[PDB]
């Protein structure tokens, strides 16, 4: 039950700019100023019967109206979520909840979601009040401070015990609350989030998001009390938008400051689309728009791209002098071996001339001094990729590309995506406004533009899911239930909201089936069914005929196949140009499908004519993003793309002749005109070849398949139906039906689903893995190998304990189990290592043999997992470098050993640092002495040099 | 004409 849903208007003055047009984006005032406007939204989310009074009319007992509306609630006592930009000013909010909690004596906690914004929170809250304290998963400082800022993870442990702290707590605040979504860390939040006491009072401050209403709802069920939400797009430094044609000379303003879509300039930018890096910074140091951020995806992309900024210098000897003393200073705090590291050596000329890069792959020193020496205003430019919470603003911002990598494929950046990046431009006070300049290399839609520089954030969507070390923490706790968990998970309550809007396509879809009836349905469904039959047996010939074994040697140079890609996307009629096995250097002997084992390279002369195909790579079948069929009504281009066997829907009997290079100028042109030509000859269709008579297959399983397909026709040419002249209008009016009713099963299943509680299924699969590993008893008793799966949470609970029961580190050596470990802490994926030796391949086996055991029992379980999935989850290939470093090999020499950055490295030497010291507090539980002196030694042992060294 | 009919598979 929601109500008070008013919006207000809040308008302000900027000076004015002509930004980098050569005449003013805005109409100005008669003041000399542009005018802009930003909306404030609220809403509150009310309990069942609950006094309420509307806002607006709040007494408080240089802000914008959003924070006036969030502290007004907060002033009366009620939760309030906030959703604004970063700069908007949020953290006023939270001071003013965190000054009402003092003024009346109470504790209020402050929760930060990634490492170390919780300590500099917690030295800038001292400076403004004072009566703080810290707590965290690290260190631990002042519990009783009237304030306590402490870690999100740390919280989730501290309500399982119930520390009663929050007797004299009244509020808690959530930062960057839209963190929850997270698939790997977000579990958390829910999680702290559900277990809060009902008499506490919450403030969120979350980013943009336009679900804020589901949070707000959510919180007002389970916690029983009003939520307000207020919401404002409101972006204090007002941004502009360009696009940057490559290989030309132009810069087009495509939205304003108002969020207005230039459409002229925009079709003028699409126009101009037929080094560029370089023009552009050289464009903005001379108007002086520094410092620019140039985000590339690729963490080779950043390093390549400031190696062509060979050129330019952007500081004086003055400056060069100055950063490189505090580059020195920062480098001291190494040791003196890894001073001289050739990561170290070659950033320092980058960063005199004043240009920086800054990606994960940078040592930890490194990466907090190109972070410091641009905010000194030491680096005018700044190579960095999307992945930063920092405070990095310039004033400019530059995307190196208008689509970014998927796992597989280049993908069309994303709505959200423009906008998290987009903020990054612009800085309070110093600067009147930020720029935002997209590299684009593509004629682009308009409709397409708009959705992705002017488009939506995305949703903040639960991912909630159950965890074996959750549950097991769960059962040790006497006072909440699995149950109770998903009863009240934002991913329970994102259910029970989908069903009514679920329920209303189903009316809606039901209103077509009962408009629909045919006539003699009974013949006519028989027509279909058959027809139907004989669509699947003819579809099973094709897997047969597009098999490699019998296509392959009809595969000559200008052979017609006719090409549908993934079912979805048919190009029609084209030519074969060359075909060769598929190898994939990346990650070598990964399996593939037999009709995916090859790529063959087919011209075609239906390719939408705007569709960039410059993206093309000769070896991937996957089609990027914008690769298309030419819609009705749209030009063609010839083109050539590469497929995959599964992707040709019949192969024809005719062939071309190809031309020797078929790469060479107008050579498509003239194979496309001939494909026009065999498509004008045969205006029906082209014949196909002959599988038994012209391609000579004579496999007795394939020759049953055929006469199973003789059988239905002869079956359908002796059905009444067949001679009639209203088959193909009864025909469509019931296959209408036929697809309606398949929806509507689908869609009655589906709200089926939801109706019951989610994965509660799933809570019943876990706990049968539990009782059968021995991790409790067949009542679900907790039992020791369940008590010490609780301990661990640095890596899969279930394997490692198992692993330590068996006794499997007990006959190996201090530098043999690190290398073990090391498969149970490096999650990023790296190039396959070489093959390892004997004394590290016997341990891993060792492993991997306890790991199919594990797989195998969820299998059994009734759990989705793929057994040859899991048991390669665990990387090895790091194994030899954790190895070496523990026989003493200095950073030098493990750096030479794999392709993963020399950042990665220090990261998973420091995640394994985090695995084994939990496995030390586990052998005091156990009680085993000999492990507990293995894995100390084990942490002695990597614990040396630079991963031992510390921070700024 | 620009092209032939070819119904027979090299390589065998």
């Amino acid at each position: 039950m929601l109500a008070d849903s008013f919006e207000q208007e809040a308008s302000r003055e900027v000076d004015a700019s002509k930004g980098l047009t050569n005449s003013e984006t805005l109409q100005v005032e008669q003041d000399g100023k542009v005018r802009l406007s930003h909306q404030v939204r609220h809403q509150v989310a009310l309990p069942p019967n609950y006094d309420y009074t509307p806002i607006a009319e709040h007494k408080r007992v240089t802000l914008d109206p959003f924070q006036d509306t969030a502290i007004s609630c907060i002033d009366r006592g009620e939760s309030v979520l906030v959703s604004a930009h970063t700069s908007a000013g949020k953290t006023v909010v939270a001071e003013y909840a965190i000054a009402q909690s003092l003024k009346n004596k109470q504790r209020v906690i402050y929760t930060s979601p990634i490492k170390a914004l919780s300590n500099q929170k917690y030295r800038e809250l001292l400076a403004e009040f004072g009566d703080v304290g810290l707590m965290t998963g690290d260190i631990t400082i002042n519990p009783d401070a009237g304030c306590l800022v402490m870690t999100t993870e740390i919280l989730r442990s501290m309500l399982y015990r119930g520390s009663e702290v929050m007797r004299e707590v009244a509020w808690v605040i959530f930062d960057e609350v839209h963190y929850m979504r997270d698939k790997e860390r977000g579990v958390v939040w829910e999680e702290t989030i559900i277990l809060l006491p009902d008499k506490v009072r919450y403030v969120f401050l979350s980013a943009t998001i336009p679900n804020a209403m589901e949070f707000a709802e959510w919180i007002c069920k389970i916690h029983s009390q009003p939520c307000h939400i207020v919401y404002t797009n409101f972006r204090p430094t007002p941004l502009q938008h360009y696009l940057f044609p490559a290989h030309g000379d132009g810069i087009y303003l495509v939205v304003d400051e108002k969020s207005t879509f230039r459409e002229e300039n925009f079709q003028k930018a699409m126009a101009s689309i037929s080094g560029d890096i370089y023009k552009i910074v050289k464009m903005i140091w001379k108007k002086k728009y520094n410092p620019v951020i140039v985000f590339s995806f690729s963490k080779r992309d950043c390093e390549e791209l400031a190696l062509k900024m060979s050129k330019l210098d952007f500081n004086s000897d003055d400056e060069k002098e100055a950063l490189t003393k505090i580059f020195n200073n920062a480098i001291a705090l190494l040791p003196e071996t890894d001073r001289e590291l050739p990561q170290i050596k070659h950033i320092l000329p980058l960063l005199r001339r004043g240009i920086g890069i800054h990606h994960s792959g940078l040592l930890p020193i490194l990466k907090e001094v190109i972070e410091i020496l641009f905010q000194e205003g030491f680096l005018k430019v700044l190579f960095a990729t999307e992945t930063f919470g920092l405070n990095m603003p310039a004033k400019t911002v530059v995307f190196t590309s208008v689509r970014k990598w998927d796992g597989q494929q280049f993908r069309w950046v994303s709505g959200g995506e423009y906008i998290q990046m987009s903020g990054r431009a612009g800085r309070r006070g110093l600067d009147d406004r930020g720029i935002v300049i997209m590299m684009i290399d593509e004629k682009m839609e308009p409709q397409v533009a708009k959705g992705m520089v002017k488009g939506q954030a995305d949703r903040l969507d639960s991912a909630f899911h159950l965890g074996y070390n959750m549950i097991l923490n769960l059962m040790r706790v006497e006072g909440i239930s699995p149950e109770f968990m998903l009863e009240h998970s934002f991913f329970q309550f994102q259910n029970v909201i989908s069903v009514p809007v679920m329920e209303k396509k189903l009316a809606e879809l039901k209103k077509d089936f009962d408009g629909i009836e045919v006539e003699d349905e009974e013949n006519v469904k028989e027509y279909h069914e058959i027809e139907q039959a004989i669509k699947g047996y003819r579809e099973d010939v094709r897997q047969v005929v597009t098999h490699p074994a019998n296509a392959l040697s009809f595969l000559q140079p200008g052979r017609l196949v006719e090409i549908s890609v993934n079912g979805k996307d048919n190009y029609g009629w084209g030519a074969v140009v060359d075909f060769a096995k598929r190898i994939n250097k990346r990650n070598p002997s990964a399996v593939y499908t037999d009709h995916e084992s090859y790529i063959v390279n087919v011209v075609v002369n239906t390719m939408y004519i705007d569709s960039p195909v410059n993206l093309l790579k000769p070896f991937n079948p996957t089609l990027p993003e914008g690769i298309r069929p030419a819609e009705e009504g749209e030009k063609s281009i010839c083109a050539v793309i590469p497929i995959t066997l599964d992707s040709i829907k019949s192969i024809g009997n005719l062939r071309l002749y190809m031309p020797k290079d078929i790469r060479a100028s107008g050579q498509k042109e003239t194979v496309g005109k001939s494909l026009r030509e065999v498509n004008r000859r045969f205006p029906d269709g082209i014949p196909v070849l002959d599988p038994v008579k012209n391609m000579k297959i004579e496999d007795e399983d394939f020759l049953k398949l055929m006469k199973k397909i003789d059988v239905l026709n002869t079956k359908l040419s002796s059905n009444p139906l067949t001679n009639s002249m209203r088959l193909e209008e009864l025909y469509g009016k019931y296959s209408r039906k036929h697809d309606l009713h398949e929806d509507m099963k689908q869609l009655k299943r589906k709200i089926s689903e939801s109706q019951a509680v989610i994965q509660l299924d799933d809570l019943r699969r876990r706990k049968r893995v539990l009782r059968r590993l021995g991790f409790c008893t067949p009542n679900d008793i907790i039992e020791l190998k369940g008590r010490v799966a609780c301990e661990i949470s640095s890596g899969d609970e279930l394997l490692l304990t198992e692993l330590i029961f068996n006794g499997n580190f007990n006959e190996l050596k201090p530098e043999q189990a690190a290398a073990l470990l090391s498969c149970f802490a490096f999650q990023e994926r790296c190039k396959e290592a070489p093959r390892l030796k004997p004394e590290l391949a016997e341990p891993l086996k060792a492993m991997r043999e306890i790991a199919a055991k594990i797989a195998k029992i969820m299998k059994d379980s009734k759990i989705e997992v793929v057994e040859k999935d899991y048991v390669e989850s665990f990387r090895h290939e790091l194994m030899e470098v954790v190895y070496e470093w523990c026989r003493g090999a200095t950073f030098t020499q493990i750096c030479k050993m794999t392709d993963v950055y020399e950042g990665s490295l220090i990261r998973m030497f420091k995640r394994l640092e985090e695995l084994v010291k939990e496995l030390v507090d586990v052998a005091n539980t156990i009680g085993n002495s000999s492990l507990k002196e293995k894995m100390e030694a084990v942490l002695k042992l990597i614990h040396r040099d630079i991963v031992s060294a510390g921070s700024l | 004409a620009l092209f032939h009919v070819d119904v027979e598979g090299d390589e065998i």
